[PDB]
């Protein structure tokens, strides 16, 4: 629905 | 970028440095990509023809056992341990494992794992006991960095990892040319099967595979594509390098500031149905001091 995501980064959780 | 170690870089020969690595000479290359299906938020395009200096290139992404000796030489401590998680797939994570709550936006499959790092890869009770000659994982950009200083080298720029994966064919899709599974073999460790529920495993592995596994592109490289993410040098953009100028088109090193670096070659966990990014020419990016079980590395060094 948006962009598929390959890198979790420690950002994207806060 | 200027990094900070507390580790002096110790003395390597060439003949040394130059152990497991291939020499690509210099010349040009087509990088980039322009399958009509690619998100248009990646940035594969346009192609260019970009000139390269001569480098050097691992063959192989870096081993736990290479790591290990870094680790024991140096006392390094990893993102992941300071940080004391890092991120695993859903499906190897050991039931009643400790886990966080946390959600990584869109991509519920990932789980912060206390205690996952290079030697647990899925958090306490794991190792790597049975896994001396795969990737080693959960290695940030800036572990990489260190690595690579360490060892007399330095992370390939994305141009340098391209055109070595591309493995001296012109504009092909994959490493070895435009057939997924040409005669009915497969040629890289990704997903199969229904992403995320269920990897079948078909070729061979449902979590990362050795190091020296698959047989090696035209220049001999192994698992340019599939395995493991690897870090590049370079900060990622969409859009610098649609620029024509000798920055973006001779030895290009991306542009000078940035948020996340960039990672080519795609995982075990990729797959056509979900992000279709093990083509040579895909990218993506995450922030330097971020690991995963998916990520690791291979090193460039200067002949
Ligand atoms: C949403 O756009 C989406 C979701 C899953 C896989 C692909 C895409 N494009
Ligand atoms: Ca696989
Ligand atoms: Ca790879
Ligand atoms: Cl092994
Ligand atoms: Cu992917």
């Amino acid at each position: 629905a948006t962009t598929p995501l390959c890198g979790p980064s420690r950002a994207s959780i806060l | 970028h200027m990094p900070s170690f507390d580790f002096d870089i110790p003395r390597r020969s060439p003949q040394e440095i130059a152990k497991g690595m291939v020499a690509i000479p210099g010349g040009t290359f087509r990088m980039g990509g322009e399958d009509p299906d690619a998100f248009p938020e990646d940035g594969e395009g346009p192609v260019r023809t970009v000139r390269l200096s001569p480098f050097l290139i691992d063959r192989y992404a870096v081993s736990n056992r290479q790591f290990a000796a870094f680790v024991k030489a140096t006392g390094y401590v990893t993102d992941a341990e300071r940080y004391g998680w890092s991120f695993v797939f859903h499906a190897h994570v050991a039931p009643g494992t400790p886990v966080m709550d946390a959600v990584v936006p869109e991509a519920p499959w990932w789980v912060a794992v206390p205690g996952a790092y290079w030697k647990a890869p899925e958090g306490p009770g794991s190792s790597i006991t049975d896994r001396p000659n795969h990737p080693v994982v959960h290695v940030s950009w800036n572990d990489a960095v260190a690595y690579a200083t360490w060892a007399g080298k330095r992370l390939p720029t994305e141009a340098e990892w391209e055109m070595a994966a591309r493995g001296g064919l012109d504009q092909a899709r994959y490493p070895w040319g435009n057939e997924l599974t040409p005669r009915g073999r497969h040629r890289c460790n990704i997903w199969q099967g229904t992403f995320p529920v269920h990897d079948t495993g078909e070729d061979g592995y449902t979590g990362t595979a050795p190091v020296n596994a698959f047989a090696p592109n035209g220049y001999g490289l192994y698992n340019v594509a599939g395995n493991v993410w690897e870090w590049c040098a370079d900060w990622w953009s969409a859009d610098w390098h649609a620029t024509e100028s000798p920055a973006t088109r001779i030895d290009p090193r991306g542009p000078e500031t940035g948020t996340a670096r960039v990672t080519k070659g795609g995982s075990f966990l990729c797959h056509e149905s979900y992000c279709n990014r093990y083509r040579v020419a895909a990218r993506t990016c995450n922030t330097p001091d971020s690991s995963a079980a998916h990520t690791g590395f291979r090193c460039a060094a200067d002949p």
